[PDB]
RNA sequence: GCUGGUUUUCCGCGAAAUCUAUUUCAGUAGAGCGUAUGAUGUCGAUGGCCCGAGGUAGAGCACUCAAUGGGCUAGGGUGGCUUACCAACCCCAGGGAAACUCCGAAUACAGGCCGUUCUCGUUUGUACAGACAGACUUUUGGGGUGCUAAGAUCCAAAGUCGAGAGGGAAACAGCCCAGAUCGUACGCUAAGGUCCCUAAGCAAUCACUUAGUGGAAAAGGAAGUGAUCGAGCGAUGACAACCAGGAGGUGGGCUUGGAAGCAGCCAUCCUUUGAAGAAAGCGUAAUAGCUCACUGGUCUAGCUCCAUGGCACCGAAAAUGUAUC
RNA sequence: AGGCUCAAGCUAAGAUUCUGCUCGUGAGCGUAAUGGUAUAAGCCUGCCUGACUGUGAGACCGACUGGUCGAACAGAGACGA
RNA sequence: AAACCGGGCACUACGGUGAGACGUGAAAACACCCGAUCCCAUUCCGACCUCGAUAUGUGGAAUCGUCUUGCGCCAUAUGUACUGAGAUUGUUCGGGAGACAUGGUCCAAGCCCGGUGA
């Protein structure tokens, strides 16, 4: 999934606003460093906004994406590249339309906070579930420190055993060594089901 | 849905801004919601009736109900109380009684919150509030 | 309502002048971004006189 | 900082303070780095004369030598800046009035 | 019983700006409390009003801890 | 202090309807604003640099007030250990506001220094007065309002008018352009316009709509048309379409004076397995049945929904006569 | 002149309670509100009476009448080493 | 001597601030350990301050300076919110936060006084 992208030279309103307007995104690469400092692109709107959808998880951004950033004419001439990082997306609030998307750059191997959601698995069984147990899902979503290399796509936790007043805490989720949570104290329940009304 | 405990009061009424925070907001609280496209103001009747519409529609459908509960936040409450003199009366001499609260809604916020186990039954009910609501909102979802 | 001021539409003829000073501001602020130095590097005659 | 300088500048602030081995007190300038006078009985030349070097005849000791070398040095006054827990009875009461006599005026 | 009352302008707040000259006895502020404390060369009355004592120009501090400025006087 | 009247001519300049006060509102004085002249002024006009405390729009919850969900519970209640019944506190999220501020711009403003500039346009002396009832912007931002803005009222800054004629807005104080010294059957624009009334193109180039939309008015409804990214489909045949049962447990179990699919509840489970739910709708006093999800070949071909969106449509009724180009 | 640091939260303890840790302006200031303030303007002890006569350079704001702050001078004084 | 360590002044928020684990003195230095006699301490009390004594006891990690995580600011990115001047009843030109993101939590500068060989 290589997106493509054309540089732009711009701050705030007045040229952004016509990359818009005939479609474009305004998007800036930069390494975790400090001043920050790599090139400011344009990617194509039809190939973010398509993009989002297209994985179904609308924070996409937890997957390291793969830049050619075109320097040239026609529709391309193979240049720089890049491997980035989704940190963020700018999803404007108006309809679901794109405003800014931020790439932090990880091709080293470089460790960055990144989000992986918790997307519930076993709920076909599970005990407090027969009896009908419903819930507060508390987090959906969370950051993990690590490498750029192992990254996961997901999380795919393993409520199966969710008993009929228990809950999944932080510490029991499914992380991989260097991936240290680190950022939260595991006291915080992912999870529980309470017998409510049958 | 009413500032029962003491405030101000006599609230300057303040015209409607164009606009939200300008982050794109995510949801708060459940898996699917609904938002506002277009500013303005809801009544506290209007909202506790579009409210009713969704409990009483689940309700309804207690067949998709009837396992636990079907959970819903709103998460608008009147602020602004809409005060107003009477039917006949001299312009001026004070200001009016209070006789309504409001909430101000502004381009972005999440009217809406729900996790309704069917997501056909959760758009179902999406539409069924802009019948009963003042402004045009849109179905969204985690 | 009671006294009509009409509301002229924007039309073709009038989207004409707008274009005009359109252009005409450009080259304005053209010249003065020039000007961020005391040079001449402005190419002679700019239309300026078609402004018409 | 201290003195929230008002019409006449006025360097030359003596301020003093004391180890429970050794008495030491300066008179220092706005320039605040060359000490105009230094006045300590951890001094070379004191640590063997003065023998009790921590109790009043030390500092009365220290107060007068000190307001010899100052008046003799040409800084024939000079303001007291006393740290935060100090207080004019004992110890400083003692540099006080060993300097107050030693010809100088506060 | 009914508002619509006020008071006669009292015409507060800050008069000289960084670098305006001053002469001895010119008010540079007036203030209700202290929002500025003095700073070099300068008095306080009983409304702690703050004026210049010797010419010169004026600027502001900003104790960076604690917030609190203050107004204190170059001369010469 | 109220109403009306004040008779010749030319030229020069040229205001105000704001503020304070008042047995004050219909007045009049004092400031600001006009004029004449003289004196004292590079004073003013302004742009650039620099530097100066700002706490508004925005913003946020770090405080006060209102506040949503959740985690664990003091503490309660309820029976006798223990409670899907209350749970404070505390913590996690979320984020309201003229009288909240962890933050916080664009401005405007104080000043010095430089250019810019003039017919001093400045300050001030000395004599004259006028004015103290102002309107408006389908301007923009604010209090009262009808409900959120009456050609209202009352303020913030702007402009026009008033005291401004002239070309556009069919006609039009308050909007667009623009300041008439005078003569001229001269000339290039401005404002807006070029099928005709009306001076000037049925101009050209590229597409869109066929509603008189244009040439008035919303929630909602509605395969309109043409473009655009997706995707699903397809010579293991894509859809249209012909031809065929929707079975036996089964008439499930329950109700029921009657229920087999359908007055009406549980049940969604058995199996045949070509299909099949304990038949969807309709009913039949139960019936039966359909057809329904659910069918084999033939079809012979680009089909279908996703939105980026563009211009259409419907809602859309007044009074003498089309009467909203 | 000098000394003293609040109010709230947690342990004990639970009363005019008590004493440390955390808190940071939320206490306090006769009196409404706001701006003030941790050396403090607050609380305590001693002392007294400058809750002085006669002037005030300069400024702030204002139609005007006016009103506000003031470094400084002379005096008789108080507190303080 | 150059330089280091300690003590005092000074400067500084990247130079602060809690937090916790450390590494810890005696070589010198600072602190503490111990009393309360006169000066001081208490609205009761050496708890805190003070006065009076430690000849080499402890760093109680009491403070302290030390070692790295971790504690606010500093610096800046993309944008948006707002807004200036404009009228194509805002298709132009500028200015641009809060929050999200990143990184740093300095390179440096004195003066005196004691000490380490000098």
């Amino acid at each position: 999934q290589t997106i493509q992208a054309i540089p732009r030279e711009a701050t705030g309103r007045g040229v952004s606003a016509r990359d818009r307007t005939i479609g474009r995104i305004p998007a800036v690469v930069f390494p975790q460093s400090l001043v920050s400092r790599k090139q400011l692109l344009t990617a194509d709107k039809k190939q973010i906004k398509s993009i989002i959808d297209s994985v179904g998880l609308p924070f996409f951004c937890s997957t390291t994406f793969q830049l050619q950033i075109r320097a040239g004419q026609g529709s391309s001439t193979l240049v720089e590249s890049g491997r980035v990082l989704p940190l963020k997306v700018h999803r404007d609030e108006e309809t679901g339309k794109i405003l800014n998307l931020v790439f932090v750059w990880a091709d080293d191997g470089e460790k960055l906070k990144v989000d992986v959601p918790v997307v519930f698995k076993g709920l076909d069984h599970c005990p407090g579930l027969q009896k009908g147990g419903n819930l507060r899902t508390i987090r959906s979503t969370l950051k993990l420190l690590g490498p750029a290399e192992h990254i996961p796509s997901k999380i795919e936790v393993d409520v199966s055993n969710l008993d009929i007043e228990d809950k999944v805490l932080l510490q029991d989720v499914v992380f991989h060594p260097s991936l240290k949570l680190l950022s939260k104290n595991e006291t915080m329940p992912v999870c529980k089901i309470v017998a409510t009304s049958p | 849905l009413y500032p029962k405990r003491t405030k101000y009061s006599k609230y300057r009424k303040g015209r409607c801004s164009r606009g939200c925070k300008p982050d794109g907001t995510k949801l708060g609280f459940g898996r699917y919601g609904i938002k506002s496209c277009k500013a303005g103001c809801l009544s506290y009747r209007a909202i506790e009736a579009a409210r009713r519409a969704i409990i009483g529609h689940f309700h309804r459908a207690m067949s998709g109900q009837f396992r636990r509960n079907g959970k819903i936040w709103v998460r608008v409450f009147a602020d602004l109380p809409i005060t107003g003199k009477p039917t006949e009366v001299r312009m001026g001499r004070g200001k009016g009684n209070p006789t309504g609260w409001i909430a101000r809604v502004s381009t972005g916020q999440i009217l809406f919150e729900m996790d309704g186990v069917s997501l056909a039954n959760a758009r179902q009910a999406a539409t069924l509030a802009a019948h009963k609501l003042c402004l045009s909102t849109k179905f969204v979802q985690w | 309502g009671g006294l009509l001021w009409k509301r002229i539409k924007l039309t073709p003829t009038r989207k004409a002048n707008a274009k005009t000073r359109l252009r005409r501001v450009w080259q304005n602020e053209a010249v003065l971004r020039a000007c961020g130095e005391s040079d001449a590097p402005n190419p002679p005659g700019a239309s300026n006189t078609k402004s018409s | 900082r201290p003195p929230r300088l008002f019409d006449y500048l006025k360097p030359y602030v003596l301020k003093m303070h004391f180890t429970n081995k050794f008495v030491h007190a300066q008179v220092i300038h706005s320039p605040t780095a060359t000490v105009a006078c230094s006045a300590s009985s951890q001094e070379k030349a004191l640590r063997e004369t003065m023998d009790i070097t921590r109790d009043v005849a030390a500092a009365s000791k220290i107060g007068k030598i000190l307001g010899e070398r100052l008046l003799m040095k040409d800084i024939p006054a000079v303001t007291i800046q006393m740290k935060k827990e100090q207080r004019y009875h004992g110890k400083v009461k003692a540099v006080i009035d060993s300097v107050r006599e030693a010809g100088v005026k506060l | 019983t009914k508002n619509g009352r006020d008071s006669n302008p009292k015409f507060l707040g800050v008069k000289k700006f960084g670098g305006e000259s001053v002469i001895p006895g010119n008010i540079i502020v007036r203030q209700r409390g202290t929002r500025f404390h003095p700073g070099d060369y300068v008095g306080i009355g009983k409304d702690h009003t703050l004026f210049a004592l010797k010419e010169g120009r004026v600027r502001f501090e900003k104790s960076k801890i604690t917030g609190r400025k203050w107004i204190h006087v170059d001369p010469i």
